[PDB]
């Protein structure tokens, strides 16, 4: 049905590998570099973050100081000098490793909106929020790189595998099948020819003899 | 080619005939998984896939190889039973339905 | 693939061996880069390995193409250096520092 033509195509299917085999190999370790390289950013990512999380935690906890109780007050009493929420300005990083959104939510998180320095803990503490926002970005943006870096590798190998693990030997066995038949044809010829010789020789036995 | 001469009790134990197909059908349901592992990661699972996993793991040099220990249908099947005990023995269903108690 | 005991020294010039085998691995090395253009360009790489791009470029242009221009072995040797000039030593390392230190 759908198998060979049976013939001469052999050469193309010989060339199958030329295309396949040679290209596809190499593709693997290309990006391997980038994933390797990813890690520097990952390492650095949380570095300051965790540090300055605890130096966040200062202010959080210094809420409770004389303003645990005025947390209640504060949550109104300080809240709105700035847009709360969004300003997420979606960013492309466009590479092999496609494009996904990253972003800087580049709107401020603010902190001054009140006078005197008002209740006090407030201002410096509100200032801590900066050091949430800003800092969170590092990781926000390194992990989106991560997701890129997952994909490739995974996807990659999926084909690696495929090539290695179906393609090549399948097409091998084709050629052979072909070959062999073609080849065996030689014989038939010969088989015929043999008899032909037999004829020529029979003629030559009983036309020279008789 | 023959697998039904020499068969059945009066020639065999109860379980000879059965635990054949059990094992067969067991190993099978291993192998499928093991294909997909590098090519779906290890992220789709159940632990009864961890079990079918484990039968296969079990099945290997543990069963298949037996060195030159001169075996017997007992000597075999005993540890043939071992394999199944990994599994939900209720999820052995190429046997009698109490065979799960007629050996462990 | 027979010319080991053809290549020879002050005879057919000593350095020619390793010089050939500089440009040998170097050429092919640059054909490695050759494709991966659709990937991240070939501008996003790193320099050194990129340099082998330029290797090719000159290899085909200058080294290979020679129209009908009757070249001479010695003129051919020139080329080698030049193309390699794209490259620091530390890549140039079949060859000993003296010879590249004679040809640069």
């Amino acid at each position: 049905s759908q198998v060979s033509p049976t013939r001469m195509n052999l050469l193309q299917r010989r060339g199958q590998l030329r295309l396949a085999q040679k290209g596809v190999d190499l593709l693997k370790k290309k990006r391997d570099a980038l994933v390797a390289e990813f890690f520097g950013l990952v390492r650095e990512a949380m570095e300051a973050r965790k540090a300055l999380d605890q130096a966040a935690k200062e202010a959080y906890a210094a809420l409770l100081l004389a303003q645990a109780f005025d947390g209640p007050e504060v949550v109104a009493g300080a809240a709105l000098g700035v847009p709360p929420l969004e300003g997420v300005e979606a960013e492309v990083e466009n590479v092999w490793g496609s494009k996904v959104p990253r972003l800087k939510a580049t709107f401020p998180d603010g902190a001054l909106l009140s006078p005197v320095g008002t209740p006090a803990y407030t201002l410096e503490a509100s200032r801590a929020f900066r050091r949430y926002a800003e800092a969170l970005i590092r990781v926000a943006n390194t992990e989106t790189r991560l997701k890129k870096i997952g994909e490739e590798i995974k996807k990659t190998t999926r084909r690696v595998n495929a090539l290695e693990q179906v393609v090549i030997p399948g097409i091998r066995a084709q050629i052979r099948f072909i070959q062999q038949v073609l080849e065996q044809r030689e014989r038939e010829d010969t088989f015929r020819l043999k008899r032909i010789k037999g004829k020529i020789e029979a003629r030559e036995a009983e036309e020279e003899g008789g | 080619r023959l697998m039904n001469n020499g068969v059945g009790k009066g020639k065999t134990r109860e379980d000879h005939k059965q635990v054949s197909d059990q094992l067969y059908s067991a190993y099978a349901n291993g192998v499928d998984i093991r294909k997909l592992v590098a090519i779906i990661g290890e992220d789709a699972l159940t632990e009864n896939d961890r079990r079918y996993l484990q039968f296969a793991d079990a099945f290997e040099r543990f069963f298949i190889n037996q060195g030159q220990q001169n075996r017997s249908i007992e000597e075999s099947l005993q540890i043939a039973w071992a394999l199944l005990s990994m599994l939900p023995q209720g999820e052995l269903k190429r046997i009698s339905k109490d065979h799960i108690g007629k050996y462990y």
